[PDB]
RNA sequence: GUCCUAAGGUAGCGAAAUUCCUUGUCGGGUAAGUUCCGACCCGCACGAAAGGCGCAACGAUCUGGGCACUGUCUCAACGAGAGACUCGGUGAAAUUAUAGUACCUGUGAAGAUGCAGGUUACCCGCGACAGGACGGAAAGACCCCGUGGAGCUUUACUGCAGCCUGAUAUUGAAUGUUGGUAAUUGACCUUCUAACCCGCCGCCCUUAUCGGGCGGGGAGACAGUGUCAGGUGGGCAGUUUGACUGGGGCGGUCGCCUCCUAAAAGGUAACGGAGGCGCCCAAAGGUUCCCUCAGAAUGGUUGGAAAUCAUUCGCAGAGUGUAAAGGCACAAGGGAGCUUGACUGCGAGACCUACAAGUCGAGCAGGGACGAAAGUCGGGCUUAGUGAUCCGGUGGUUCCGCAUG
RNA sequence: AUAGGCCCAGGCGACUGUUUAGCAAAAACACAGGUCUCUGCGAAGCCGUAAGGCGAAGUAUAGGGGCUGACGCCUGCCCGG
RNA sequence: GAACAGUGGUAGGAGAGCGUUCUAAGGGCUGUGAAGCCAGACCGGAAGGACUGGUGGAGCGCUUAGAAGUGAGAAUGCCGGUAUGAGUAGCGAAAGAGGGGUGAGAAUCCCCUCCACCGAAUGCCUAAGGUUUCCUGAGGAAGGCUCGUCCGCUCAGGGUUAG
RNA sequence: UUAUCCUUGGGAGUCAGACUGCGAGUGAUAAGAUCCGUAGUCGAAAGGGAAACAGCCCAGACCGCCAGCUAAGGUCCCAAAG
RNA sequence: UGUGGGUAGGGGUGAAAUGCCAAUCGAACCUGGAGAUAGCUGGUUCUCUCCGAAAUAGCUUUAGGGCUAGCCUCAAGGUAA
RNA sequence: GACCGAUAGUGAACCAGUACCGUGAGGGAAAGGUGAAAAGCACCCCGGAAGGGGAGUGAAAGAGAUCCUGAAACCGUGUGCCUACAAGUAGUCAGAGCCCGUUAACGGGUGAUGGCGUGCCUUUUGUAGAAUGAACCGGCGAGUUACGAUCUCGUGCAAGGUUAAGCAGAAGAUGCGGAGCCGCAGCGAAAGCGAGUCUGAAUAGGGCGCAUGAGUACGUGGUCGUAGACCCGAAACCAGGUGA
RNA sequence: UCAUAGGAUAUGAGAAGGCAGACCCGGGGAACUGAAACAUCUAAGUACCCGGAGGAAGAGAAAGCAAAUGCGAUUCCCUGA
């Protein structure tokens, strides 16, 4: 049978141009009272997986485009 | 899986939707109309062919 | 045949 | 084989270590932004070229030379000089 | 007397099938009695139908003591038979890395036939004995561990059966009565009979204590049953019930900050040594301007050791919201005026780092605060004061909106 | 040849019975007796989804369940949970 | 080809190879003796490969490539065979003795004599169960814990009669 | 002077360590103890020495040789050499 | 005590020991789901060569498991860092 | 049929769902080969027979039914060298003596005596281990395959590459089949814009891209995923039956 | 009372049962297992039991798909993915 996408990790992640995985921050849900304007301004903007991460997981994204 | 340690995945939120009436293009660069003949009508069924 | 064992509780 | 009772302690806290000190050495280039010594208070003073952040991080204002260097008597400064062009 | 309780254990029994201390103490029995019997009562922790205290008879019951009796013993001897032993016949088994398989002291995974150094020993059997081969047998039941089971429990969690209760259907007819609505609909009580029910009677199908039919009688819109609902519910079911740990349990701990251990970069362990934190402040923030603290001596109304006043001395012996360390007197400490930068968009470049995060940042733009200006200001002398994702709420929104709006 | 040893005193269980086939026969279980409690008969209780049954061809002097355990003397206080 | 340097190794990474069965294509071998098996003092750096002789009596190599049920010393591994213990433990409650006979062979079978054991049974009958074990004749490979001429065993025949 | 170093990609294994020396803690300035730091060796390392003896001293085994020089440790005999 | 019958495993039966239910009982036996699952133990078969670790950090219902990093190896680059 | 060849292949090549086990449901074996042909050994001899020795048959009887081959363990007979003062993981290196004579080699067998030397495996910080496993010998006995993913290598074509099902055709190659798939463009949650785009008020800065061009189809190999997924092994759980 | 229930007789190549260890359509329907525990979830509408078949079954001739100049019963394969 096909592999199977990890469906959680489609809906985090997208593939950039030169494969890089781009990711969104963790702490941006809620609690914004004990977190300071430049670390919320910082943690609003995308980052990509490092590369310890991305070995780990590129098979589980494989199918993406 | 982490051995236990809460996934990647797991720590990161979901971003966006996808939407159904998405649209994509078929793009054509003016490189590649620079391969037709000089005064030719060029449209999709053409390019297509 | 013993009522425990060799090194019993 | 009988075993004595055994009390406990109170201790065994710590907090993370902070890597503090020296990042850069005397005679290094540095690039503009770059920490020179993390610290509490000022055991070092910013010198020219050289800001004090918040918690007196010690960073460069511009690309040049770490200079460590006496100041006065008792305190120290770290600078930073261009290079020569 | 006082405190407390729902009430404070009565009778009887008591060192006990219960007594830790304990061989309690005293008496009896014995030459000598941790046992036994009788007393005593500081009952660790008896006690009245999980009965209390007695009790004739009974017991392959347990306990102590006697008479008799004896090879139980002093302390062993002899004899009989069955094996063992020899010959003839027949002929297994567990075990087994290969073995030409001494002893001592030592060594070594810390207890050696096999290693070292010595000591001893001609080759092969047969009867015997079990010290060793950590002998054989059984992948230790103990103990721990496994996010392994099973049985059991309950005021563990979540369910289910059962049971109770309501609504509604089956379910109809009258009568009053009492709530919205002046004439219409709900609730309630009572009555009726025709549904439904009968593990009542007679008759018939019929040789039938089944069933059905027919006729009486009883009961009756209840019950029973269906659907839905709440309660109860170890009766039953599926499961959970942390880790660290000088074994486990029990105690303690679990994240963050500061110091020491830490071996003069950084880092660095232990159930090592010490402390803090889960905030606070509308100023205790920003800026401009001005300033200097502890303590002591001496003088002085109330007024003292110490209140406020004055002088002198005074690197700080103070202060810095708070632990500690590092800092801080061109103050980062104290005072006053005006303020809200405790800004929005960001951010070259760095530190830290497995990741996730965490930290510092000149500078640019917008629009400001204070200042004459220079300039400073993206909270606080610095370093704790915090928690991913999913899910949900609220506000905003030139985004999407399953034919189209 | 075959054919009770006996006695003094105590614990426990009144007694005859019963039980861990194959390591426990007992002081355990049972027991007659006591008491509490449920049950008005399509009884309660129990088995079964139900029909059908046991209960019982019984009917409160009966039936089911809990606790106690011959007999004797007795069985106190607390209804706050 | 020279020089220079290097070449201990567990987990493990990398490389180069050996051998096995099958297939395809060349090419061959073999009743003037294939494979297998046995032996040997041969050859290659290893895995391994030949040669000679014997046994064997009909199939089999080689080259290149392909494909894999492709390599065993351990799993208290599975199956089979055979050891060790060992001529050892045992031979399952009991009274026999002698004479005669039979026979290839006799402690053990048959006959005789005396002796001994059971006798609320170890006797007689009969259930259940077994299913021919019953009777006669013949037999002795195995079964019989020894032996065996004997037997509940082998082979032949036969044998069970109901108002 | 030496030949490493970095990046990207493929493939791992490891997460029980041991002792020795030196610097500390814990302990009793005990432990072949325990826990860090640091160097070594063992692990994964045969050879020589320390009688024997993973972890100490000397020293790293591609093979062959009936050649030679040395290390630690040794040179009366076992036992090579005073 | 014989004969003939009855009760069946989330169940029977129990003068109660978790006893007994065909040498099986804290839940019989057989077949199947089924090659259950096993972070555990055992085992894993030809050769030579080149290189050659780790027994640590972080996080973990984690501690004898795992993951990322560290340390090994192969390739391609950069190249001399 | 690049499937098995008698421990394989069906459990079963054979009188096998048999024998055997179990009350029952149910479990469940072992066991193929004389020769071309029976020509299956007349006759003689020892023996009660079994079994032999001849004689015959046959290509072969050392093919005689326990019958193709006939390994090993294990059991024997003979004897060249050694062995009754020796302390042995059994060898190894040194070595006389004696006995032999080969794939002819600085040969073969034996081995007085001397030196050195605690099996193998597993598991461990460390095992001669007084830890584990194996009595021995033999056979059998463990990273596979499918479909996906990814990387390296190879090949074809290359800003392109490639067909699936299906149809025809040896169960083939191959031809046809362009639906579809990947790539050539990215950025953004999205509308969308596009060598840029997103953020932002911004012609700022910054993120991801471009400039800094290779993919794709197939094959081998490495690894991963889903499947029992390297093999063997629980205690248990559930379903339907069989048993008083 | 009519009558009905019931009874009797006659006629029926009427039914019954087996079987593929397969495939098919229904009724009922696990658990181990995975989730590194576990309850939602998974395993799986699987195994299994039961009923009904037929040579195939089921489905099927739009109260459909869609959003074009539309398509025109169902089933099955490729693809979408
Ligand atoms: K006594
Ligand atoms: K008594
Ligand atoms: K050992
Ligand atoms: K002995
Ligand atoms: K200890
Ligand atoms: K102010
Ligand atoms: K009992
Ligand atoms: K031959
Ligand atoms: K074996
Ligand atoms: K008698
Ligand atoms: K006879
Ligand atoms: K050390
Ligand atoms: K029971
Ligand atoms: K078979
Ligand atoms: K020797
Ligand atoms: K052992
Ligand atoms: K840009
Ligand atoms: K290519
Ligand atoms: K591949
Ligand atoms: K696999
Ligand atoms: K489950
Ligand atoms: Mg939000
Ligand atoms: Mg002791
Ligand atoms: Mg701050
Ligand atoms: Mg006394
Ligand atoms: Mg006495
Ligand atoms: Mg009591
Ligand atoms: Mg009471
Ligand atoms: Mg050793
Ligand atoms: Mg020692
Ligand atoms: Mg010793
Ligand atoms: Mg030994
Ligand atoms: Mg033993
Ligand atoms: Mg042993
Ligand atoms: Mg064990
Ligand atoms: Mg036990
Ligand atoms: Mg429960
Ligand atoms: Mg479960
Ligand atoms: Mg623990
Ligand atoms: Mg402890
Ligand atoms: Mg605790
Ligand atoms: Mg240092
Ligand atoms: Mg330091
Ligand atoms: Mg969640
Ligand atoms: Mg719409
Ligand atoms: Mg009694
Ligand atoms: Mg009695
Ligand atoms: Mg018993
Ligand atoms: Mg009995
Ligand atoms: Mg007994
Ligand atoms: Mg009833
Ligand atoms: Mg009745
Ligand atoms: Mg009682
Ligand atoms: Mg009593
Ligand atoms: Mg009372
Ligand atoms: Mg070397
Ligand atoms: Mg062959
Ligand atoms: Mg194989
Ligand atoms: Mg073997
Ligand atoms: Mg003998
Ligand atoms: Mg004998
Ligand atoms: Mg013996
Ligand atoms: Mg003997
Ligand atoms: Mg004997
Ligand atoms: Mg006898
Ligand atoms: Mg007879
Ligand atoms: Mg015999
Ligand atoms: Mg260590
Ligand atoms: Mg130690
Ligand atoms: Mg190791
Ligand atoms: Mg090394
Ligand atoms: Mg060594
Ligand atoms: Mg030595
Ligand atoms: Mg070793
Ligand atoms: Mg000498
Ligand atoms: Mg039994
Ligand atoms: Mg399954
Ligand atoms: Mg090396
Ligand atoms: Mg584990
Ligand atoms: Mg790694
Ligand atoms: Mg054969
Ligand atoms: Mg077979
Ligand atoms: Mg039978
Ligand atoms: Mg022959
Ligand atoms: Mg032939
Ligand atoms: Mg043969
Ligand atoms: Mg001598
Ligand atoms: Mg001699
Ligand atoms: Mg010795
Ligand atoms: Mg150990
Ligand atoms: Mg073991
Ligand atoms: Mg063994
Ligand atoms: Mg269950
Ligand atoms: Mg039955
Ligand atoms: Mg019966
Ligand atoms: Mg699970
Ligand atoms: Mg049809």
């Amino acid at each position: 049978p096909k592999m199977k996408t990890h469906r959680g990790s489609a809906k985090r992640f997208k593939k950039t141009g030169s494969g890089k995985l781009k990711r969104s921050h963790a702490y941006t849900s809620h609690l914004f009272a004990n977190k300071s304007q430049k670390q919320k301004r910082k943690l609003r903007k995308s980052a990509v997986v490092s590369a310890g991460d991305f070995k780990r997981i590129k098979q589980m994204l494989a199918n993406i485009k | 899986f982490e051995g236990g340690q809460m996934p990647l995945f797991q720590r990161l939120p979901k971003r966006g939707f996808t939407n159904i009436n998405r649209k994509e293009y078929a793009v054509v660069n003016l490189d590649k109309l620079n391969g037709f003949a000089e005064g030719t009508e060029v449209t999709p069924e053409l390019l297509l062919e | 045949r013993l009522a425990l064992g060799d090194r019993a509780p | 084989a009988s075993k004595k009772g055994v009390g406990s302690t109170k201790n065994g806290r710590d907090s993370e270590a902070k890597r503090l000190g020296a990042k850069r050495a005397d005679g290094q280039f540095v690039t503009g932004g770059s920490i020179l010594y993390r610290q509490r208070g000022t055991k070092i003073y910013p010198g020219e070229n050289v800001g004090r952040g918040g918690d007196d991080t010690l960073f460069a204002k511009i690309d040049g030379t770490v200079k460590f260097e006496r100041f006065g008597r008792d305190r120290k400064k770290v600078s930073v000089y261009p290079v020569a062009q």
